[PDB]
């Protein structure tokens, strides 16, 4: 596996902010 | 002691000789309500002591309401022997003291007979007037012992570390699953102690089993196989040969999977 | 921590659920069989080995820490308990009292219960006692710190969990939609019991335009909000102007008062204490209670349940009272405004479990699953008359398997990425993750930003970039986290040097009295608690009290809170005293103490051995968490801020604060910073942003991570 | 040293008398004081009993005037479980005060109900005053707290629910005083002389 | 408000009308207990607060090392050492006026101008 500090940010990745805010 | 309240039968009048009222003339007596450090409490309230002995002298200086307490040399020279007595409240009120003694039981408007009250001897025996703190006194040479004492409580530790094994690994672990020495330990061996009895049984003539099945219906009508069987020393197949014979098990009733004798015999 | 966990904390676990206690009943169907049996099996002292390995043939042999990093082997030492079999026999009379006697069957006797896993460096591992040579012999770095443990060959790491302290009224104002305005929650944890957590909320129903604003508290086991007035007069404190006694300390605070007054009109039909007993033995969730029960099931409930930080015993119904009063005080003086609600980014209001807490409440689970085993097994062979073999009753492997598979895998349970493997990129980054700390993410709170309580204790510019900004954090270098002391001890040398009992306070003839706090347990209260501070504070300089015990005095509040608790982030400090020789306020560490510890110093590169220990036993530094760093005044260096007042303009502008009352002084403020931003140079002249990416990028350099 | 003031001999209590015999303290709650030998109906009755149903359990005045009226008249199962282990000390506290004491005059006037305080009940030691001047010293080991109950003709339970309840409005101002005007859940003490008037009409 | 207490059971007494001489007796809702009003005002309400503003001066306030010191004069002692502090009364439109309190006679004297 691997373990870095340096942030690449998950592209193609808004189901996180989809189950964050599934309610209106 | 147990026992009901609510007795309008006046029972306690026979199973107490001992009047149940609150015993009250002392209640003038004047007690102080003084509070201690931890050594005086484990010298005063432990009852390996207090055989009636002196324990101190009271001085009262009444230029400032100033009470002093000096002990005895007797019971040791680590602890002062002067302390202040700080009047906490110089008034108390509605605080007095009581003893509990155990009885003699030896010789709207609606109410229930009943309250589970458990009477005791009881007697309001002091009035408490001033409640006082004792103080170890600045210029007493045991002072500083008070203060290390105090310091001693804070510094020691009631704990001690967890013991480290230093034998060989190989020698600790020899106990441990896998190993030859059986178990000398006899905690719950009931395996031990059921497979020890062993019931063995003759086959006694079929005359003698069946006046003995006899007489024990006559002494008792129902009966169960393992009760049975304990009282007759018999084999379950030969037992159950005679049983069905001259008896039946009970299927529906209240004493259902139980041999009672056969209504024919029932009248014999 | 691990010290601390091994030395006491095993033994307490032990202890607390030592004994366990069956009960054969005799099931008589003829008199001839009438005793009752009682099988006591009951833990005592536990032994800790060195670190070993059995290999697959039954060969065990002591296991040093590079071989299971070779062999994959968990570097572990096994737990043997002392067991004692205690066994009764009773006449089974009915109606006569059972009267239990030993038959003298009492074996005692080490049994192996499992295997601990030991963290590296510690006192039980064999690195702790090996002199550098000796490290160089079993092919151990010098320059390896320990820290960590060793898991199937993988070195794995207990990265410091954040948890909100329990034990502390903290009151909240809720959102507008809400009809409750204000609640007053206490997250109750006792340390030497079941450690279960109990929420106690007293919350102020009714928004500030509403009339009718009630306060009512949720009473564990209870399906209702019980109103205080019916609580106060269950724990029997019937009368109105005794119950606004407990709650409001003024005479004169008749705002407080107006505030109540709807509380006593809401309990105004309940006036008697069997009364309110009844009403919430009603409200009991049990369900299973008769009629004539209730009563006592609600003391039980008072008893046990409410606020069990105080006591668990019987006769305390006065102390939770004025506890209970003194969250609705606390409530109202923020629903009147008096004071905001209680910051939740305040550093003194939270605890870091280290590897002795968190491996402790694992052990304490696997245990009571262990205890729950050995009773399961006990039973079985009892009823089915098998023979009771004690390597059957103890399943080692629970244990083992257990402490094995939550260090291997971070899941802390039957909270996750608890343990991590050791980052050995560089010696920097492994100094950094073994000083990692970790905060979890639902709440209304602000966690991510760099707090004001932050100073000193962790770093601030040295966290992750990602979603990780903010809750994880590292340490800064001086700051220590405390791993807890009895408080029983302070508690005892409080109650004879003068802080009377609760149960004889009255508030109205004491309006100045101190309130007196132990572990956020109110004991008492002082008529002088200056006094009492400065002989408190003499005894933890002097090292009587031990020194991470944290002690703050709130003049303004009136309030004396001890803390001897553990996971409390604290950062040593310069003692500033008086010095009447010299007229100003000077630090008490001088010259000579520097001669002397550099003396030290250059002998370890004949006199006395001069340590930081000994400048903690004289009192020259002083232990100060983020709680009592808020009644301090710390002077940022000593030469310039202590002594009483042509400048050179390439030296930065430096303020003098223009005043001299100052009770502490900064060792020195670079140790503000972490592991990884010590690295950084002249980090002053940077942007911060600049230093939070030099600190995330110095795990990822290259270099020599170890010698070996 | 001069004896310009007066000086007192201190001794211990011999432990002949107390052994069978607990020293407790008695400790009214009450804003006014308190004297059992005035304030109080004699006979007056300390003892131990189930305070649960007050106001249904009869006064000594109403017994002993009950005990005049009818002498007049005259003339499978589970083989093993667990046990929690508790500590003798707290079992044996608990079993003691299980029932609280109760403090009652003759005619239900003052029944005060105790309830034990743990805080303090090990470090209080009592200095009773003797009739010499002299000081005797008893180890205090229990603390009672006694509050009054039905003074003021406390309510039910039941219309207690009643009364909180939201489909009634707001609980009225005066409602024990309507209540005592009508006569609903009088004082102990009031049912009491209206049964011995009751009896003395006769 | 000065809220009352009742003297037999000590709750706290509420306001009566009275009819034979029209005044104002308050009464205990417990044991009857009845006795003058001293006052007519039975309800106050403060929708501008000013009280709490000066809480927690006590009468070692000078011991906390935190608190700032002035040089300003004591109009009780002509002292120029002192403390002083904001309000303490925490709301969030109140205003930002000293309150100093002498560290000689525990005089709390203000900076405020509009009241002077
Ligand atoms: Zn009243
Ligand atoms: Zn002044």
């Amino acid at each position: 596996n691997e373990n870095f500090e340096d942030f690449d940010v998950e592209h193609f990745s808004d189901e996180e902010t989809y189950e964050e805010k599934p309610q209106f | 002691e147990v026992f009901d309240g609510n007795d309008i039968e006046n029972n306690e009048t026979k199973v107490y000789e001992e009047s149940l009222d609150l015993d009250l003339e002392r209640s003038n007596r004047q007690v102080w309500l003084v509070r201690l450090p931890m050594f005086l409490a484990e010298k005063w309230r432990d009852r390996n002591n207090l055989h009636g002995q002196e324990l101190g002298k009271i001085r009262i200086n009444k230029d400032g309401s100033k009470i002093t307490l000096l002990l005895n040399e007797n019971d040791n020279d680590s602890i002062p022997h002067e302390y202040d007595l700080e009047l906490t409240k110089k008034v108390v009120e509605n605080e007095y003291v009581f003893t509990e003694q155990n009885l003699k039981k030896y010789q709207r408007d609606r109410y229930i007979p009943y309250v589970k009250t458990i009477p005791k001897k009881t007697a309001i025996v002091g009035t408490v007037c001033h409640e006082c703190q004792v103080m170890p006194s600045m210029n007493d040479p045991n002072y500083h012992k008070i203060v290390e004492q105090r310091r001693n409580i804070v510094k020691l530790n009631n704990k001690e570390r967890i013991t480290t094994l230093d034998e060989t690994v190989g020698v600790t672990m020899s106990h441990t699953g896998m190993s030859m020495r059986s178990d000398n330990s006899n905690f719950l061996k009931v395996g031990r102690e059921k497979a020890k009895s062993n019931i063995k049984s003759i086959r006694m003539p079929k005359k003698e089993i069946l006046d003995y099945l006899f007489k024990l219906f006559d002494e008792y009508d129902y009966w169960s196989l393992k009760g049975l069987k304990e009282r007759t020393r018999q084999p379950e197949a030969h037992l159950k040969e005679c049983l069905d014979k001259v008896a039946t098990l009970v299927k529906k009733g209240p004493y259902a999977f139980k041999y009672t004798l056969r209504p024919e015999y029932k009248k014999l | 921590s691990f010290n601390q966990f091994v030395d006491y904390t095993l033994q307490d676990i032990i202890c607390e659920d030592s004994t366990l206690i069956l009960e054969q009943l005799a099931q008589h169907t003829t008199e001839s069989d009438n005793i009752s049996r009682k099988y006591e099996i009951s833990f005592g002292k536990i032994y800790v080995t060195k670190p070993m390995v059995n290999e697959s043939d039954g060969v065990t042999h002591a296991l040093y820490p590079q071989e299971a990093r070779l062999r994959n082997l968990t570097y572990s030492s096994g737990l043997f308990v002392d067991v004692k079999k205690r066994t009764y026999e009773a006449i089974d009379v009915p109606g006569r009292e059972l009267k239990y006697e030993l038959i003298a069957e009492e074996s005692e006797g080490k049994v192996f219960i499992g295997r601990l896993p030991i963290m590296l460096r510690s006192k039980n591992c064999y690195l702790s006692e090996a002199t550098e040579s000796d490290l160089y012999k079993l092919k151990e770095c010098p320059f390896d710190m320990g820290g960590y443990f060793i898991i199937n060959g993988s070195e794995k790491v207990l990265i410091a969990q954040e948890r909100s302290a329990g034990n502390i009224v903290q009151v909240f104002k809720k959102a507008a939609p809400s009809p409750i305005s204000h609640v007053a929650e206490i997250r109750s944890a006792l340390e030497k019991g079941s450690r279960f957590i109990s929420t106690l909320q007293v919350k102020l129903y009714g928004r500030e335009g509403s009339s009718a604003r009630t306060i009512k508290a949720t009473l564990p086991y209870i399906k209702q909000d019980i109103p205080i007035v019916i609580i106060f007069r269950a724990l029997g404190i019937i009368p109105d102007g005794e119950i606004l006694e407990h709650i409001c300390y003024d005479v004169n605070d008749w705002q407080m008062l107006e505030m109540l007054k709807p509380c006593v009109e809401d309990g105004f039909v309940i006036q008697d204490r069997e009364t309110a007993l009844d009403f919430i033995g009603r409200r009991g969730t049990a369900l299973g209670i008769k009629k004539e029960k209730r009563i006592q099931y609600a003391k039980d409930i008072l008893q046990k349940e409410f606020l069990p930080h105080i006591t668990q015993l019987e006769g305390f119904e006065s102390r939770k009272a004025f506890f209970l009063g003194y969250m609705i005080n606390r409530l109202l003086l923020c629903a009147l405004d008096r004071k905001d609600q209680d910051d939740r980014d305040h550093f003194g209001k939270k605890r870091l479990d280290l590897a002795g807490p968190l491996l402790a409440q694992l052990f304490k689970t696997l245990f009571k699953k262990l205890t729950k085993d050995i009773f399961r097994y006990m039973q079985r062979t009892v009823e089915e008359a098998h023979d009771f073999n004690m390597k059957l009753a103890i399943n080692a492997k629970t244990i083992t398997s257990g402490l094995k598979y939550a260090l291997a895998t971070g899941n802390w349970g039957e909270r996750a990425g608890v343990s991590q493997v050791l980052n050995r990129y560089t010696y920097s980054s492994t100094l950094s993750h073994l000083r990692r700390t970790n905060t979890p993410i639902g709440k209304l709170a602000k966690p991510r930003q760099l707090h004001n309580t932050h100073w000193g204790l962790v770093c601030p510019a040295e966290t992750p970039e990602g979603q990780a900004c903010g809750l994880v954090k590292n340490l800064s270098l001086m700051s220590c986290i405390s791993v807890g002391t009895d408080p029983m001890p302070i508690i005892t040398f409080l109650s004879e040097w003068g802080m009377e009992p609760l149960e004889d306070y009255v508030p109205h003839q004491s309006p100045d009295a101190t309130r007196v706090f132990v572990n956020g347990v109110w004991h008492g209260v002082h008529r002088n608690p200056a006094r009492l501070m400065e002989t408190l504070r003499t005894l933890r300089r002097k090292g009587d009290i031990n020194p991470e015990v944290s002690m703050i005095r709130d003049i303004r509040e009136k309030e004396l809170k001890i803390f001897t608790d553990a996971g409390r982030v604290y950062r040593p400090l310069f003692i500033v005293e008086d010095d009447e020789s010299l007229g100003h306020k000077e630090l008490k560490v001088r010259k000579g103490h520097i001669a002397k510890l550099m003396a030290t110093e250059y002998q370890d590169i004949d006199v006395e051995e001069y340590t930081w220990s000994s400048l903690l036993n004289e009192g020259l530094v002083e232990y100060i968490d983020a709680e009592e760093e808020e009644s301090i005044l710390i002077a940022m260096q000593p030469e310039d801020l202590e002594p009483a007042e042509d400048v050179d303009p390439a030296k930065r502008i430096r303020v003098s604060h223009h005043a001299t009352t100052f009770t502490h002084c900064e060792i020195h403020p670079s140790m503000i910073l972490g592991v990884a931003a010590s690295i950084i140079p002249f980090p002053d002249h940077n942007q911060s942003p600049r230093n939070t990416y030099q600190s995330a990028m110095g795990k990822q350099a290259m270099g020599v991570f170890l010698t070996n | 040293d001069p004896n310009e003031y007066n000086e007192f001999p201190l001794r211990a209590i011999p432990k002949e008398d107390l052994e069978n015999m607990r020293t407790h303290l008695l400790k009214f709650q009450s804003k006014k004081k308190i004297n059992p030998v005035t304030d109080f109906h004699l006979p007056v009755r300390l003892h131990r009993k189930d305070t649960r149903n007050l106001q249904f359990q009869l006064t000594r005045a109403e017994i002993v005037q009950r005990q005049k009226e009818i002498s007049e008249y005259k003339k499978l199962r589970r083989k093993t479980r667990q046990l929690k282990v508790l500590d003798e000390n707290a079992k044996k506290l608990r079993f003691e005060e299980f029932y609280p004491w109760v403090m009652e005059d003759f005619d239900g006037y003052n029944t005060w109900v105790g309830s034990y305080e743990a805080g303090n009940s090990d470090s209080y030691v009592l200095l009773s005053v003797e009739d010499d001047g002299s000081f005797t010293m008893i180890p205090a080991d229990k603390v009672y707290k006694f509050t009054a109950r039905n003074k003021y003709a406390t309510l039910t339970i039941d219309e207690a629910e009643k009364r909180m309840d939201k489909k009634s409005g707001e609980v009225p101002r005066w409602l024990m005083k309507h209540l005592d005007n009508i006569g609903t859940t009088t004082t102990r003490y009031d049912r009491t002389r209206r049964k011995l008037k009751a009896v003395a009409d006769q | 408000t000065t809220f009352r207490f009742c003297r037999d059971c000590n709750n706290m007494l509420y306001p009566r009308e009275d009819k034979e001489n029209n005044r104002l007796l308050f009464e205990c809702r417990t044991c009857s207990y009845v006795e003058e009003a001293g006052s007519p005002l039975v309800y106050r309400h403060e929708l501008i607060t000013n009280i709490g503003e000066t809480a927690g001066v006590v009468q070692d306030i000078g011991s906390d090392p935190t608190l700032p010191r002035s040089d300003r004069e004591c109009p009780k002692c002509h002292s120029r050492e002192n403390v002083f502090f904001q309000s303490q009364q925490r709301r969030k439109d109140t205003s930002m006026v000293l309150f100093f309190v002498c560290l000689s006679c525990s005089h709390i004297f203000t900076s405020d101008q509009k009241n002077k």
